[PDB]
């Protein structure tokens, strides 16, 4: 009963994220866009056309790659 | 017995303390987060420049033992060293996010985080709604920005747009946030802030043993590694729950695993002092992660 209640106050609440990020990921892209056509391109950086290319997702994908080819990359480098 | 004059900055303010000969860094660090009404010590603390770096006062350390200039006032910037990995779940008192909040704008603002121009403007207006309240247009009329520092500077070149059109967008946003607190718009900008790239990381120049130009990142997720032409995205990230040592000796470091079968993790840098930065951050990061996985209370490092 209460449990069921509480799965579903988590639902909201996820819901609440989901939609406020959505929304804001959304704007923060109109935003781009409609400043595009004001940029000075050649006052770009590198960092700007690096970023070009979240920073959680990225770990995980790095995180699973086994310690000793890490290792073994490092060294390579 | 007898007291030194310590002059201590925060991110608001100004500040002095007279400090016992005899006092450790506990004592007067102690004394400043009493002083501020601040319990959630932990991720703070005094911060001194000696030569090339900046330093930690030591908690363990007479403060007069410390290489710092004895020249008074003795002046040390009260700042976050450790950042949460989740400012929304960790920062309890408004206090403290209140210190966070002042400390990662001025961070976005004085580029020392990368952040893409479109989410300069969101933050800025978090930081608008978080001084002015609720926007009014009776009240916020044009130019109601005009002496505010609002986005950093590699935006504002970026772009032919004037003053008034990065008010225009700033105000269209911030009209959005009608209703939501002051505590509450400093958070959003902690939330939007801490998924940048750059944030919360300490950044410092290694090698590897062939000798390769490398960037170390030290951070509460990890050790990352990058290429030094893209601080953005590491090329390589160990964890802390992989790690169970960090041990230092004459410029190199030696990072452990936690299977004691496999090979280690070696990194060299020359600059002494930085090595002390290296080393404090890591294991008081590292300490700090281990305390969120066992779900047990954080605790005061050095």
């Amino acid at each position: 009963t209460d449990m069921k209640r509480l799965d579903m106050e988590i639902e909201k609440e996820k819901v609440e994220y989901m939609e406020k990020s959505k929304h804001l990921q959304e704007q923060l892209n109109e935003l781009k866009t409609e400043i595009e056509a004001l940029k000075l391109k050649e006052r770009e950086t590198a960092l700007d056309i690096l970023h070009n290319e979240s920073k959680h997702n990225t770990i995980k994908k790095l995180t699973l790659q086994s310690w000793k080819s890490r290792v073994a990359f490092f060294e390579e480098l | 017995p007898k007291t030194f004059t310590v002059r201590i900055v925060t991110m608001d303010a100004e500040m002095e303390f007279n400090c016992e000969m005899k006092w450790k860094g506990k004592d007067l660090f102690d004394l400043v987060c009493r002083t501020l009404g601040l319990r959630e010590t932990w991720f703070f603390g005094l911060q001194y420049t000696i030569k090339d770096t900046v330093a930690w006062l030591k908690m363990d350390k007479k403060v007069l033992d410390h290489d710092v200039s004895k020249e008074e006032p003795v002046t040390f910037h009260f700042l976050a060293k450790f950042y949460p990995e989740n400012a929304e779940e960790e920062l309890v008192q408004e206090i403290t996010q209140h210190l966070f909040f002042l400390q990662v704008k001025k961070q976005i603002l004085d580029e020392k985080i990368y952040c893409p121009p479109e989410a300069s403007v969101l933050l800025a207006s978090y930081a608008v709604q978080a001084k002015y309240g609720d926007y009014d247009p009776s009240v916020h009329k044009r130019g109601f920005l005009a002496q505010e520092e609002l986005l950093p500077k590699r935006v504002i070149n970026l772009y032919q747009m004037t003053p008034e059109m990065w008010e225009e967008r700033i105000t269209a946003w911030y009209a959005e946030h009608r209703g939501r607190a002051r505590d509450e718009a400093e958070m959003e900008y902690l939330k939007i802030a801490q998924d940048l790239e750059m944030y919360g990381v300490n950044y410092f120049a290694i090698r590897n043993k062939k000798g390769t130009e490398l960037l170390l990142g030290v951070d509460a997720l990890g050790l990352h590694i990058y290429d030094p032409e893209n601080r953005l995205t590491p090329k390589i990230s160990f964890p802390w729950n992989e790690i169970r040592n960090i041990s230092y000796s004459d410029k190199e470091f030696t990072i452990k695993p936690l299977d004691k079968k496999i090979d280690v993790f070696k990194f060299n840098s020359s600059k002494l002092r930085v090595n002390k930065l290296i080393l404090q951050l890591c294991i008081g990061n590292h300490d700090l992660f281990m305390r969120r996985r066992k779900a047990d209370s954080l605790e005061v490092q050095q």
